[PDB]
């Protein structure tokens, strides 16, 4: 029943401000049990919790001194959401953020500090380029074993940023032998991956091969038909 | 094995001010004794009173107060009244343990007074047929609840074959208890003439029973 | 806040072993740790010892030291207290008790009766009480109904299967020998008896023996 | 908050093994240690609650203990779908993590090679992709050829995490170049040495005929 859902640009540029939101199904966010905590992370600094809001006859706020200066945690009992937000960020605050119930997970009836769920995540990228969504080019299957064997096909998605993006198969029909590969950062300074899977030859006939790109933050969605 | 004492029993009128005491066998309480208080009501309903020595938990009225009194602590009950009726119990901190001090059985005098009315019966037909007796001693409607029983067979004291139950509350809110004199069914037949003896608050109500008259 | 609810009452014989439970249930903002508390006669409390869900110390009292064992269930949230070869001085009332940051029991158990009685089920024999019929004279009388030599408590007693409910005075059980006795008193008008019948209805669970019995002078 | 250490960091060990990650706690408060799995692109999910405490739909071959500061996760039979990292916690301190690995046979990999898309070389570009498919261990090595001569750069490379049913890895390598520089050449190849090959796989296509 409770579920998490993240929201907000993942982009922001150094100096300004992180705005980050997590509305709440199934439960509310001023529950007597429910304690609502902002965490990260980063390759530097591993998960690192920075924060909560919880109701208990009256807010309550706090946070880890790493950010203590220039964070603050914001519920919204209208909307039923709590919100995130960091001021003057630098690359430092290149991060995963997620938000996370804690206090649901009780021993003896206290709240122990166990997180029992967590919102999806949002990538953080602190810089000051610009969107820029990917072109998609087809990997086309060869002829080599059409007539009987393994046919691998694929998706190449270039020069997109900032991270992340996804990709799908047949709109979720086809995953098994699915391999996305982590983005690379080219020199030009904007990413590039592989989507690839393999596939019996005979199907090559028989059944369609679409990759299914998505890149929110420039609102990018591609189909992209991969053929021989 | 530091005891902890406390006095046994104290009987008040309501409005008046009362003290309970708490002293350690291993010498003075100090701070660092920690003193906490419970209070046991009928029931066996326990509820938690005083801690840190003087520290009122939630929900207990102002009327009662916590302290150190010389060497040893003290509960105080500025106005007692009826509702306070109740064992207390001081714990100590002995560093790494509690102990509990015997409790003070606190009667707080909330009725008119109330003599006992005393029906004493024979054994019954069925009974003597097992070649046993008892004789039952039914002491009711009584204020406040605490008696002394006596026994008297042929006018002559009893030692032993008795046994008394602890006064306990009954639907009007008196007290009623009840004594029992367990005999043989030739030692009923060997005397004529038997009596239970209850003191109450300094008077004496009696009954007699003759074997004769069954 | 939280509540606690102990286990059933218990009935052992000398040299048996008994596991009673204490489950909190609501809620607290504040850690807190379980004390045991053992009430002798009806007014000797003692320590036993505590337990804490939190970091899982315990400390015991020494006089109980390897005869309590302190354990927690932390996923059921239920602390439990085993005593080991139970003695007729284990007869008591048990409590748990929370004790949380101002060190002060705020919180109790309504307690478990153990009762270590090597005694066997032996059912009551149900004696009538009638007046001296000389003395017959007077506005009301009281009848009785004497329960002698039961085990184990409880037994119920009624009157006229339950129809009858004021003028009844039900007094507390004694321990003779081993076995529990009891007696029960009604006071009617000196005009209902010997007019009416008057039953009374005792009976002892523990045997399945439901017993009545009608009283004459 | 500085990380806990957590022992081993990283870890393999095949299907079947017993394994057991110690957190370097700063004090023996049980009840408020709990263990997280995370598998990749998804957030830590509950493992362990209250040091044994097992969270909801969590197999009984995840166990927890703990004594003194030492808490330990144990995993009696370690299972292909056991590939993560594993954090401890304490009150608001994470440990640094443990990465688990499973230990396989050794598999070959397939290979695959792309020629670069009409579409793109109008764009100006060309991408060639070489595809290294379900391998293990993960000591796969990509050569790029052009014309028979080794590039010393122009390429990058890329690793899957290793697969949750059948333990293997995949690896693509990309060959940039401009259009022009593409079609200076004729015979573009990627040559492949890994444990579980005899000798070098090369893929290659011939430029135009693709
Ligand atoms: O010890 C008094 C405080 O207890 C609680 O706070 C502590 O324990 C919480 C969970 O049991 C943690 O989330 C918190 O970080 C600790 O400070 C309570 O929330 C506080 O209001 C009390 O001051
Ligand atoms: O990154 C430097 C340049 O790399 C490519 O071009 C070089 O490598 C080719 C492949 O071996 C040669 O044919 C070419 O002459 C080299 O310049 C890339 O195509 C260039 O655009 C880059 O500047």
């Amino acid at each position: 029943q409770v579920q998490l859902q993240q929201s907000g640009p993942g982009l922001v540029k150094p100096s300004q401000t992180l705005s980050l939101t997590c509305a709440i199904s199934g439960d509310s966010v001023s529950s007597y049990n429910a304690v609502w905590n902002w965490i990260r992370q980063s390759p530097s600094r591993g998960l690192e919790w920075l924060g909560r809001t919880y109701y208990r006859s009256g807010w309550y706020n706090d946070y880890a001194e790493s950010v203590k200066s220039r964070i603050t945690i914001n519920p919204d009992t209208s909307k039923n959401q709590f919100s995130l937000q960091l001021n003057s960020v630098t690359p430092e605050d290149t991060a995963v953020y997620y938000c996370a119930r804690s206090g649901h997970i009780t021993v003896f009836g206290v709240n122990v500090d166990a997180f029992d769920m967590w919102g999806q995540g949002t990538m953080v990228t602190v810089s000051s380029a610009s969107t820029k969504g990917p072109s998609v080019f087809p990997l086309a299957p060869s002829s080599k074993s059409t007539s009987g064997g393994t046919a691998a096909l694929g998706c190449l998605v270039k020069d997109y940023f900032p991270e992340p993006v996804t990709v799908s198969w047949n709109s979720g029909a086809l995953t098994s032998g699915v391999h996305t590969f982590p983005a690379v950062l080219q020199s030009s300074g904007l990413y590039s991956l592989s989507s690839v899977v393999t596939v019996p030859s005979s199907s090559l006939g028989t059944q369609t091969y679409i990759c299914n790109v998505n890149h929110k933050p420039s609102n990018t969605k591609v189909d992209k038909k991969v053929e021989p | 094995q530091a005891v902890v004492t406390q006095e046994s029993a104290l009987t008040t009128s309501p409005g008046e001010t009362v003290t309970l005491t708490c002293r350690s066998s291993t010498g003075a309480v100090t701070t660092s004794n920690y003193a906490n208080w419970v209070q046991e009501k009928p029931d066996h309903l326990f509820t938690g009173l005083i801690g840190g020595t003087n520290n009122r938990a939630p929900g207990v009225p102002a009327r009662f107060s916590g302290s150190l009194i010389g060497d040893k602590a003290a509960l105080t009950i500025t106005g007692a009244q009826t509702e306070d009726e109740a064992i207390y119990f001081c714990a100590l901190w002995y560093s790494n343990h509690w102990v509990f001090g015997g409790g003070t059985k606190l009667t707080v005098l909330g009725q008119p007074k109330s003599s006992p009315s005393v029906t004493l019966f024979p054994p019954s037909s069925e009974e003597l047929e097992t070649n046993k007796a008892t004789l039952v001693c039914t002491i009711t409607d009584f204020y406040p609840g605490v008696v002394t029983v006596d026994w008297k067979v042929d006018g002559t004291p009893v030692t032993q074959g008795m046994e008394t139950t602890q006064p306990s509350k009954q639907s009007n809110n008196k007290y009623m208890a009840s004594s029992y004199l367990t005999l043989t069914a030739r030692a009923w037949e060997r005397h004529s003439s038997y009596s239970c003896q209850v003191t109450h608050e300094g008077h004496t109500v009696e009954k007699s029973l003759s074997r004769a008259d069954c | 806040e939280v509540q606690l609810q102990e286990s059933g009452p218990e009935l052992m014989k000398p040299g048996a072993s008994v596991k009673i439970s204490c489950k909190a249930s609501g809620y607290s903002f504040t850690s807190y740790n379980m004390h045991w508390v053992k009430q002798s006669h009806g007014k000797s409390l003692e320590w036993i010892g505590y337990i804490d869900p939190f970091n899982d110390g315990t400390t015991y009292n020494q006089k109980f030291k390897g005869k309590a064992t302190l354990t927690v269930d932390k996923s059921s949230s239920t602390a439990y207290m085993h005593l080991s070869s139970l003695t007729s001085e284990d007869s008591a009332v048990y409590y748990c008790a929370k004790l949380g940051p101002y060190w002060y029991f705020d919180v109790w158990g309504a307690g478990t009766t153990v009762t270590v009685s090597s005694a066997k089920t032996t059912a009551p024999s149900v004696y009538p009480l009638a007046p001296v019929c000389g003395d017959t004279t007077g506005s009301s009388v009281t009848l009785g109904c004497l329960v002698k030599g039961y085990f184990p408590e409880p037994v119920t007693l009624t009157w006229n299967s339950g129809s009858l409910s004021s003028g009844v005075h039900t007094f507390p059980a004694v321990l003779q020998s081993d076995l529990y006795t009891l007696s029960s008193s009604v006071t009617v008008t000196s005009s209902t008896w010997p007019s009416q019948s008057i039953t009374c209805n005792v009976a002892h669970p523990a045997s399945s023996t439901k017993v009545d019995k009608k009283i004459e002078p | 908050d500085i990380q806990m250490t957590q022992s081993p960091s990283s870890l393999s060990a095949s299907v079947g093994d017993r394994v057991t990650i110690t957190c370097r706690t700063s004090q023996s408060l049980s009840s408020y240690t709990h263990w997280y799995q995370q598998k990749p692109g998804k957030a830590p999910k509950l493992l362990i609650y209250a040091a044994s405490s097992r969270g909801s739909g969590v197999p009984s071959r995840f166990s927890g203990s703990g004594s003194g500061t030492d808490f330990t996760l144990t995993i009696s039979s370690l299972q292909p779908e056991d590939f993560a990292t594993y954090y401890c916690q304490q009150s608001r301190t994470f440990g640094q993590g443990t990465k688990v690995e499973i230990k396989r046979t050794v598999a070959a990999p397939s290979v695959f090679i792309f020629p670069p898309s009409d579409e793109q070389l109008k764009s100006g570009t060309a991408s060639v992709v070489c595809l290294l498919n379900n391998f293990y261990p993960r000591e796969a090595k990509v050569q790029w050829k052009v014309d028979n001569a080794l590039q010393s750069g122009n390429s990058q490379e890329s690793v899957t995490e290793q697969d949750s049913k059948d333990s293997t890895y995949s690896l693509s390598s990309t060959l940039t170049l401009s259009k022009a520089d593409y079609e200076k050449h004729k015979v573009y190849a990627c040559e492949v040495t890994h444990q579980g090959l005899s000798s070098p796989v090369t893929k290659s296509f011939n430029r135009g005929e693709c």
